[PDB]
RNA sequence: GUAACGGGGCUAAACCAUGCACCGAAGCUGCGGCAGCGACGCUUAUGCGUUGUUGGGUAGGGGAGCGUUCUGUAAGCCUGCGAAGGUGUGCUGUGAGGCAUGCUGGAGGUAUCAGAAGUGCGAAUGCUGACAUAAGUAACGAUAAAGCGGGUGAAAAGCCCGCUCGCCGGAAGACCAAGGGUUCCUGUCCAACGUUAAUCGGGGCAGGGUGAGUCGACCCCUAAGGCGAGGCCGAAAGGCGU
RNA sequence: AGGACCGAACCGACUAAUGUUGAAAAAUUAGCGGAUGACUUGUGGCUGGGGGUGAAAGGCCAAUCAAACCGGGAGAUAGCU
RNA sequence: CCCGGCGAGGGGAGUGAAAAAGAACCUGAAACCGUGUACGUACAAGCAGUGGGAGCACGCUUAGGCGUGUGACUGCGUACC
RNA sequence: GGUUAAGCGACUAAGCGUACACGGUGGAUGCCCUGGCAGUCAGAGGCGAUGAAGGACGUGCUAAUCUGCGAUAAGCGUCGG
C-alpha cells in the first residue's frame, strides 16, 4: 500500500518553521537551515533557564553592595550582621526595598551593625 | 595620458577615419544638411569649415587642392561657386549643430549639423 | 478607485524595469509621462505605453478629469521565463533564460 | 576566481542601490511654442530658440 | 604587533603563618510536577493517608507510545447554511500529536476497536521540475569599414533605391560531383528564433515554381569485390566456390 | 635520369604567440619539411575484437583501446566508502 | 467600446454559481522576486541566537498591565551529518 | 526677555532586517480517469504462395495527423439483427 508522505512532511516543515519565526536571513526561510536554529534555540534556552538565576543573582549583589557602601558598610559585613541577627530575607527583596524604600535599608544596615558589634 | 592632445579616434583607424570624415563633409556640403551623431559633428566640424575657408579664394592651385579634399569634382563645383560669395562676409562659424535628441537604435547623442544658411 | 492597467508577459527583464519604475513611483500623472518619454530606456517606453491606457481607462471606464491624478502603486514583477540552449566552448551546454516581466500601474485620484 | 558561499539578498540590494538612475528634472518650455523638451535640445515639431531649425 | 600576570593596573592589588566574613556549579537544601524499582497498612485487573531510592548518555538490549494509505466495523456518521488540501490564531498533552475557528476551495471524508505496510527524510560528490548566487558581470562569435539623402513603417544605422569609402577577385566569382529536401520566387506578420531592434530573413501562414530521343541517371559489358543453381566441407548456424 | 634542387596547389604539424567555462571537445598568424614519387587524392570494396591492421608507438579499429560498442549472465562480487 | 502599433496585453460590457474558472484556464503551498504599513539601523566587529531589557506602533477591560510587531544596550554563546 | 558659554539631546534612510496585507514564477498536496500491474473463470494457441506479420504510396468537398480501406480504394454485393 503505497502511501504518500507529503501532508506530513509539510505539516512539520511548517512546525519547524514557525517554531523559527523572526530570524535573520535564511534562517527563517529555509527549513534545512532553520532547523538547526530550533536546536540551537532550545539549548539556549535551557542554558539561560539556569544562567538567569546567576546572573539576577549577580545583580541583586550588585545593588546591595552599592546600597550598603552609600549607607556606610560592606556587602559581607552587612550579610554576616544580618546572618548574626538571624534573618532569613534574601537578595531579590533586599534589593527591592533598596532601590524603593531606603528608611527601610537604613533600619537593615542598623540592625546589622549592632548584632555586629 | 592624453594632455591638450586632439583629435578623436571614434574606434577606427587612420585610413577609415579619413575616410568617413571625407564622406561625411562632402554630403554636408552637398545637402546643406546632414544628421549624425554629436561626436561626429563635433570632429567634423574641423573638416568642414577648413574647406569652406579654402573656397573663400579663387585660384587653380586652391581648385587642384580643394579637389584633392573631398575627392569630388561635383562639389568643388559648387564650391567657389555658391559657398564662396554666401559667406564672403563671415569669417568662421560656418557650420551650425543642434541636437535632437538621442538615437532609438543604439541611444546615441544625435545632432543636426547645417551651414548658417538656407533663410530662403 | 483601482483603475488598475498592467502589460503581462513582458519582454523587459523585472530588474532592469524597477529601475524605471521607481523614477515615476508616487508622481504626477504630467511628470510621470514626460519622464517616461524622455527616459533613455526601452523600458521607458515599455512603461509609458502601460500608462497610456491606465490613463486611457481612468478617462473611458472611470472618472474624468485626469488632471488630479497620481500614480498611487507601481510595481515590477517576473514573468513566466523561456528556456533556450546556447552551445558553449568544450561542448558544453548552458541554458539562456529569456526573461519576461509583469508590469502594473495603479493610478488614483486621491 | 569563484565564490566560497553564497551572498545575501541584503548584500544584493546594497549593491544594486546606487544602480538606480536619477530623473532629468530639467524639463524647458519653448518661449513661442511653449513645447517641453530637453534643455539644449530642439523640439519634437522642430522649434529651437523660438526659430526654427529643420524647416521640415 | 606589546604578546612568558588575560588586560587595566598594582610597592601591596607581590610571597609565608593565622583568623573572621562573602561570591562561587545543572553540587546540596526548600517548594511544586512527572516516570521506574522494593516494602509493608491496604486497594486486590487500581488509588494510594505511604516509605527509601533511581531518572547524563554513544554503540547496544528491553518496554510503552504518536502520525498516514487501504480493508471489516461502515448502505452507520459529518458534509453545497461547505468535505479534503492550503493558510494564521487560542487552548491542550513530558511527546511524536489532538481539538475549534478567520479566509480560499469546491465534493468528498470518516468516530471507536482490529488487520498489512511501498508507513514518517536532513544529508548518500543521490534522481526529476523550478528558482536564486555570482550578475545585470564576461560575452554579443577574425581589427574587410561605413556615411549621407529619399521611401515604407508607430518606431530605421542594419528593411527598399541613389552617390560616395572599403574587401575577395586562382575567389570571399560561376558551374557542378557527393550531401541536404522546397531553405527558390511572390503576397502577408513580428506570436517564437537572428547572441540587440527590425518594417528584414535561409522565421510563422498561403500561393507558384523543377518541361529532355541529344544533360545525367536508366540500359549493354566489365575490373576490385559481393551473391551463387549444381559441388566440396563443417555438430547446426554456416565457410569456400563452378 | 634523378625515392634531385628552390618554390605554388596539396600533404603534415618542428618553433613562438593567442585560445584552456575558447571562434574550435588540439583551433588561428608568421615562420616550417616534402611537393615526379616509399607522393597524394575522389569513388567502390576486402582484412572484425584476444581478433583486424600496424615503415612497430602498445599506436589506430567512428571524439572511447595493455583488449571497441551494443544487449544478456547481472541487482556479478566488494572483508571497502 | 476604449487605450494600444488594423499587434500582444489590459481596462469597461456581457456569458457564466464562480472570469484572482479566459483557453499560459480544478484545489494553487514552498524556495525566489516587489509594493505599503510599524519598528530598528549610517562609532560599531564574529553561527546573527537565548535571558534580561527602555522606547515606539496597534486593541482591551480598566485607567495597570495585558495580546502582537519592532527592538538600542547588556551576560553567555566558535551551525548540522 | 536678550547676548555668550557648558552639558544633554530627538527629528534623516541612499538601502537593509523583522511581522503583517496584497501581488507574481512555480505545478507540490487534495479529488477523478475511458491508463497501467497481477490473478480467477472459458475459448483458442497460430498466421501464409487460392500471397503472413510489418511497412511505402494513394483513398473524403476538405491543406495536415489518427482510424479503416486499396485504382470497386472512411469502401461494393446477398442474407439476417
Amino acid at each position: 500500500a503505497r502511501v504518500k508522505r507529503g501532508v506530513i512532511a509539510r505539516a512539520r516543515h511548517k512546525k519547524i518553521l514557525k517554531q523559527a519565526k523572526g530570524y535573520y536571513g535564511a534562517r527563517s526561510r529555509v527549513y534545512r537551515v532553520a532547523f538547526q536554529a530550533v536546536i540551537k534555540a532550545g539549548q539556549y534556552a535551557y542554558r539561560d533557564r539556569r544562567q538567569r538565576k546567576r546572573q539576577f543573582r549577580q545583580l541583586w549583589i550588585a545593588r546591595i553592595n552599592a546600597a550598603a557602601r552609600q549607607n556606610g558598610i560592606s556587602y559581607s559585613k552587612f550579610i554576616n550582621g544580618l546572618k548574626k541577627a538571624s534573618v532569613e530575607i534574601d537578595r531579590k527583596i533586599l534589593a527591592d526595598i533598596a532601590v524603593f524604600d531606603k528608611v527601610a535599608f537604613t533600619a537593615l544596615v542598623e540592625k546589622a551593625k549592632a548584632a555586629l558589634a | 595620458m592624453r594632455h591638450r592632445k586632439s583629435g578623436r579616434q571614434l574606434n577606427r583607424n587612420s585610413s577609415h577615419r579619413q575616410a568617413m570624415f571625407r564622406n561625411m563633409a562632402g554630403s554636408l556640403v552637398r545637402h546643406e544638411i546632414i544628421k549624425t551623431t554629436l561626436p561626429k559633428a563635433k570632429e567634423l566640424r574641423r573638416v568642414v569649415e577648413p574647406l569652406i575657408t579654402l573656397a573663400k579664394t579663387d585660384s587653380v592651385a586652391n581648385r587642384r587642392l580643394a579637389f584633392a579634399r573631398t575627392r569630388d569634382n561635383e562639389i568643388v563645383a559648387k564650391l567657389f561657386n555658391e559657398l564662396g560669395p554666401r559667406f564672403a562676409s563671415r569669417a568662421g562659424g560656418y557650420t551650425r549643430i543642434l541636437k535632437c535628441g538621442f538615437r532609438a537604435g543604439d541611444n546615441a547623442p544625435m545632432a543636426y549639423i547645417e551651414l548658417v544658411d538656407r533663410s530662403e | 478607485m483601482e483603475t488598475i492597467a498592467k502589460h503581462r508577459h513582458a519582454r523587459s527583464s523585472a530588474q532592469k524595469v524597477r529601475l524605471v519604475a521607481d523614477l515615476i513611483r508616487g508622481k504626477k500623472v504630467s511628470q510621470a509621462l514626460d519622464i517616461l518619454t524622455y527616459t533613455n530606456k526601452k523600458a521607458a517606453v515599455l512603461v509609458k505605453k502601460v500608462l497610456e491606457s491606465a490613463i486611457a481607462n481612468a478617462e473611458h471606464n472611470d472618472g474624468a478629469d485626469i488632471d488630479d491624478l497620481k500614480v498611487t502603486k507601481i510595481f515590477v514583477d517576473e514573468g513566466p521565463s523561456m528556456k533556450r540552449i546556447m552551445p558553449r566552448a568544450k561542448g558544453r551546454a548552458d541554458r539562456i533564460l529569456k526573461r519576461t516581466s509583469h508590469i502594473t500601474v495603479v493610478v488614483s485620484d486621491r | 576566481a569563484v565564490q566560497q558561499n553564497k551572498p545575501t539578498r541584503s548584500k544584493r540590494g546594497m549593491r544594486r542601490s546606487h544602480d538606480a538612475l536619477t530623473a532629468v528634472t530639467s524639463l524647458s518650455v519653448d518661449k513661442t511654442s511653449g513645447e517641453k523638451h530637453l534643455r539644449h535640445h530642439i523640439t519634437a515639431d522642430g522649434y529651437y530658440r523660438g526659430r526654427k531649425v529643420i524647416a521640415k
